[PDB]
């Protein structure tokens, strides 16, 4: 075939999904070029897992599901199969037989803003992990103690999604990173 | 996780050569991104040398020209060759990898390459000191 993948709507979206609210959108039956999916900025990463990035370019005959988000620059290394803390254990997790490709790159010129960006959110607490592919956008009281909450913020009592407040002046691995996870 | 052993540092004068070397454990070592990174006491690490799966290199800058990272895939081992070592290359190195049982393919930007952010195994550092 020879129609185009919509992969720009994914990729060049003028707003990212919060991590802990993932976003998903079926890709099928059209042609694609790995290569411009990603452009090797320098603050940017692609890594792929049981596939070759060449995989991604005929989709004639194929479903891929394009998952993307924001995280913080520090939490990218997460992204992959078999990784632990806060983004996989409660936000985005991948199975271990994970079967695609990672691409993530730095968009502090488009996500910070000079007074903190709070728009992008990521769950801090959870009685358990998710399992893959799982998604969580409740927004229950945490309860870290032995005492009940009952909806009410307070000593043991979490809001569970922490604000990442994106600011253009972050250090680098508190900086935003677009995220787009291309699995098979 | 990768197991890092590492060894080759020691005292050189100035404008000698020294070799770094790198063991590496898995079995997808040739999917691995390896990079060399070093810290001298009371300043922050920095990103020396960076080699993608692919086999692009990338050096900062003040060492382009003297440091070359290479590595053996057939013997899962990364190396920094360093030559016309100079005073302010005297620093505790440490090699650094992203890896993983499935991994496959794996590249970033140059910046990516030279920060922490790409990699989630560290060696256990290495001694360079470089006499005037
Ligand atoms: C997202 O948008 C960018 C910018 O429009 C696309 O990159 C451009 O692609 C054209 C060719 O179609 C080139 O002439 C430009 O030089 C590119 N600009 C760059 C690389 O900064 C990019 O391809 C889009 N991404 C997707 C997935 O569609």
């Amino acid at each position: 075939c020879t129609n185009l993948c919509p992969f720009g709507e994914v990729f060049n979206a003028t707003r990212f999904a919060s991590v802990y609210a993932w976003n998903r959108k079926r890709i099928s039956n059209c042609v694609a070029d790995y290569s411009v999916l990603y452009n090797s900025a320098s603050f940017s990463t692609f890594k792929c897992y049981g596939v070759s990035p060449t995989k991604l370019n005929d989709l004639c005959f194929t479903n891929v599901y394009a998952d993307s988000f924001v995280i913080r620059g520090d939490e990218v290394r997460q992204i992959a199969p078999g990784q632990t803390g806060k983004i996989a254990d409660y936000n985005y997790k991948l199975p271990d037989d994970f079967t695609g490709c990672v691409i993530a790159w730095n968009s502090n010129n488009l996500d910070s803003k000079v007074g903190g960006n709070y728009n992008y959110l990521y769950r801090l607490f959870r009685k358990s992990n998710l399992k893959p592919f799982e998604r969580d956008i409740s927004t229950e009281i945490y309860q870290a103690g032995s005492t009940p909450c009952n909806g009410v913020e307070g000593f043991n009592c979490y809001f569970p999604l922490q604000s990442y407040g994106f600011q253009p002046t972050n250090g680098v691995g508190y900086q935003p990173y677009r995220v787009v996870v291309l699995s098979f | 996780q990768v197991q890092l052993q590492e060894s080759g540092g020691g005292s050189v004068q100035a404008g000698g050569s020294l070799r770094l070397s790198c063991a590496a454990s898995g079995y997808t070592f040739s999917s691995y991104c390896l990079g060399w990174f070093r810290q001298a006491p009371g300043k922050e690490r920095e990103g020396v040398a960076a080699i993608d799966s692919d086999g692009s290199t990338s050096y900062a800058d003040s060492v382009k020209g003297r440091f070359t990272i290479s590595r053996d895939n057939a013997k899962n081992t990364l190396y920094l060759q360093m030559n016309s070592l100079k005073p302010e290359d005297t620093a505790m190195y440490y090699c650094a990898a992203e890896g993983g049982p499935s991994l496959s393919y794996c590249t970033g930007g140059y910046g990516f390459l030279l920060s922490g952010l790409m990699y989630n195994s560290w060696g256990q550092g290495t001694q360079v000191t470089v006499s005037s």
